[PDB]
RNA sequence: GGUUAAGCGACUAAGCGUACACGGUGGAUGCCCUGGCAGUCAGAGGCGAUGAAGGACGUGCUAAUCUGCGAUAAGCGUCGG
RNA sequence: CCCGGCGAGGGGAGUGAAAAAGAACCUGAAACCGUGUACGUACAAGCAGUGGGAGCACGCUUAGGCGUGUGACUGCGUACC
RNA sequence: AGGACCGAACCGACUAAUGUUGAAAAAUUAGCGGAUGACUUGUGGCUGGGGGUGAAAGGCCAAUCAAACCGGGAGAUAGCU
RNA sequence: GUAACGGGGCUAAACCAUGCACCGAAGCUGCGGCAGCGACGCUUAUGCGUUGUUGGGUAGGGGAGCGUUCUGUAAGCCUGCGAAGGUGUGCUGUGAGGCAUGCUGGAGGUAUCAGAAGUGCGAAUGCUGACAUAAGUAACGAUAAAGCGGGUGAAAAGCCCGCUCGCCGGAAGACCAAGGGUUCCUGUCCAACGUUAAUCGGGGCAGGGUGAGUCGACCCCUAAGGCGAGGCCGAAAGGCGU
């Protein structure tokens, strides 16, 4: 029984081009070449699904510095404050209230030095 | 290089060119108005009017020099009769050149080159 | 002298992009038949400077 | 739309030995 | 007002009409004819043919006044390509594209 | 409000990239086939010097091909449907 | 009927369920070639993507984002068998 | 008289240049050797594949020759890509 | 091309001893989601109030699944108030996929469970058709050479006529032999070809044109050579030859 291929292979080009729509170049009209942008752009999501939140980290390690630095004390100093006056809080609420509010963020810095001295 | 040097080629050699001048300032001259292109219009300018020069005068080694150039004893019979006594009072200019376009099958520069006369 | 491999479109059109030509921009108008014709040019009919150059 | 029925030969190679 | 026009199977290359086409596109209809007419290409003939068939159409299939017409919308394409063989040398054959385009040409008052 | 200075600073697209709408070359997919492939049921397994198969040339009102035919030439006669 | 070259083609009219069913004629996609729209781009280097990401253009309930296109800048990132 | 001498047609390609996806699947310009004999040519045949022919090079046998082309063994076999 | 800290740069931002803090992975921990393995309290062709553990993977081995042609189900069902294909969207499943719909289309398709594959393409210097690339680049096919005027025509350098310039002229002239089969002439057109246009052509359609006792073929004879009545030979075919 002859069966006709046609139909199924269209239905694949079409899935892989409308996942790879939107690239630059041959890479979003040629399936040969559409193929190969869409597995890369898969493997470049499963390393930034991990990329992003140690990048977050670090924004957040970096605004927390700034904040510390700009109140009068350090970065690792803060912290250990807050560990000795054991505060569960994370860098990314330390982050917001430091850039929202700064009453905040000066009472966390002086409980902090209060607990270090 | 080609500084200060004059006379055009024409994509011809001196033969083919020097021949091809000569036709046309017969032709020029019988006919008081032809077509072709300005290029050939200019560079037969130098020609034709150094004709008319030399026709203003008369004499027999004139005219024998009038017919080893344009090799035509019509043309010269034509001087020295006609062309002499209507320009004697004009001193240069005795062509004139009207541009009227493009040729169609080439693109070439079209343009008129007649004498400074036909005024019936 | 040849190609390693083929150039995108994105290049030919900006290879391209000069060979436009320019529009002569310059039609004149004569002072005697008010007809259109290339600066410096006889009119097809043969009317030129307002006198006529072609009689025919 | 006949494919090219005669090809020439290849042009020797250079003496690589 | 539509008013469509084209020339389909034209000889000239569409690669070769598109920079007559650029020249008129967006133009008044008067100043199209007259860049055309001394245009020094085949092509300016061939799509003043075009446009003067369009506006011949503007004229009788609709409106009248031609004086406020523009040409909105103008583009030049591809058409079906002629196979022929050219023979080369060493009993090299190639194949030559003798390429076709269409031309379309739409004119409205507004 | 004006003169001067410092800082900052959009508005440009010859062309190009993305997404959308509209066009064209292109005959892929879908549907149909008096076209093919393989079998079962039965016949027959030969044609021909009372000139075989296969062909040339002709054959209509018609310039040409297919089909049938042979100077009785898209044909004639007898008997049936 | 008109433009056009007593052409080709097209535009009107009519036939036709349908004429983007017009003989280059069923359904009519892709590589490829343009137009218009919105964005970005003429001091910025490399598989041209991903995460973040300000702004701009389109509609929404509510008046804040949400749906799509674009996306400067930024960390990472040397195609497939 | 000369398997003579110089030199046209004719035969061949010894040198240089151009042409190597060329005008041509070995060509064109000028030089170059024979040009009354072992010369050449038109026509018609004979010698057919491990065979023909070969002033003999492993040369030619329809642009293919240390064993032609066409159809069959045959979808030979491949421990190889 | 600095090039033997990565660079900037550092006299501590260089090396030894100690300490307290922090960054530091897909490692661990916290949460949620999925699947296999063994147990016990129970469900008993299956959930688990559970428990511990496993889940990187090539060749390879095992298990479970998605897609299409056709057959039975199926003369049942959807379908001209719109099937199949095409084209975008929103949901949905660890997935091959599934569902509904905006527009084209126009008359076929097919639920669930089973049966067979010519059953899934991204490569094999793969095959067929089309389109890009180079690129609007080379080239437009002996360096014997065109100009003017008039005519037709929409358009003239190449089409027709006239005057000039040039080439072959032991040929680039005229007859034939072999070889082609109407290309020869006229009228008519630029659909396709002429490496461009063409009104022109050896291009498209129609018509006309080939007159032999003295030309040649045909015919008589024949060389090389072929066929070959009988005849000789050879497994057959067939080879020689009067």
């Amino acid at each position: 029984a002859r069966v006709k291929r046609g139909v199924i292979a269209r239905a694949r080009h079409k899935k892989i081009l409308k996942q790879a729509k939107g690239y630059y170049g041959a890479r979003s009209r040629v399936y040969r070449v559409a193929f190969q942008a869409v597995i890369k752009a898969g493997q470049y999501a499963y390393r930034d699904r991990r990329q992003r939140k140690r990048q977050f980290r670090q924004l957040w390690i970096a605004r927390i510095n700034a904040a510390a630095r700009q109140n009068g004390i350090s970065y690792s100093k803060f912290i250990n404050g807050l560990k000795k006056a054991s505060v569960e809080i994370d860098r990314k609420i330390l982050a917001d209230i430091a850039v929202f509010d700064k009453v905040a963020f000066t009472a966390l810095v002086e409980k902090a030095k209060a607990a270090l001295a | 290089m080609r500084h200060r040097k004059s006379g055009r080629q024409l994509n011809r050699n001196s033969s083919h060119r020097q021949a091809m001048f000569r036709n046309m300032a017969g032709s020029l001259v019988r006919h008081e108005i032809i077509k072709t292109t300005l290029p050939k219009a200019k560079e037969l300018r130098r020609v034709v009017e150094p004709l008319i020069t030399l026709a203003k005068t008369d004499s027999v080694a004139n005219r024998r020099l009038a017919f080893a150039r344009t090799r035509d004893n019509e043309i010269v019979a034509k001087l020295f009769n006609e062309l002499g006594p209507r320009f004697a009072s004009r001193a240069g200019g005795y062509t004139r050149i009207l541009k009227c376009g493009f040729r169609a099958g080439d693109n070439a520069p079209m343009a008129y080159i007649e004498l400074v006369d036909r005024s019936e | 002298a040849v190609q390693q491999n083929k150039p995108t479109r994105s290049k030919r059109g900006m290879r391209r992009s000069h060979d436009a030509l320019t529009a002569v921009t310059s039609l004149s108008v004569d002072k005697t038949s008010g007809e259109k014709h290339l600066r410096h040019h006889i009119t097809a009919d043969g009317y030129y400077r307002g006198r006529k150059v072609i009689a025919k | 739309n006949n494919r090219p029925v005669y090809i020439p030969r290849p042009r020797p190679p250079h003496p690589r030995l | 007002m539509e008013t469509i026009a084209k020339h389909r199977h034209a000889r000239s290359s569409a690669q070769k009409v598109r920079l007559v086409a650029d020249l008129i596109r967006g133009k008044k209809v008067s100043q199209a004819l007259d860049i055309l007419t001394y245009t020094n290409k085949k092509a300016a003939v061939l799509v003043k043919k075009v446009l003067e068939s369009a506006i011949a159409n503007a004229e009788h299939n609709d409106g009248a006044d031609i004086d406020d017409l523009k040409v909105t919308k103008i583009f030049v394409d591809e058409g079906p390509s002629m196979k022929r063989i050219m023979p080369r040398a060493k009993g090299r054959a190639d194949r030559i594209l003798k390429r076709t385009s269409h031309i379309t040409v739409v004119v409205s008052d507004r």
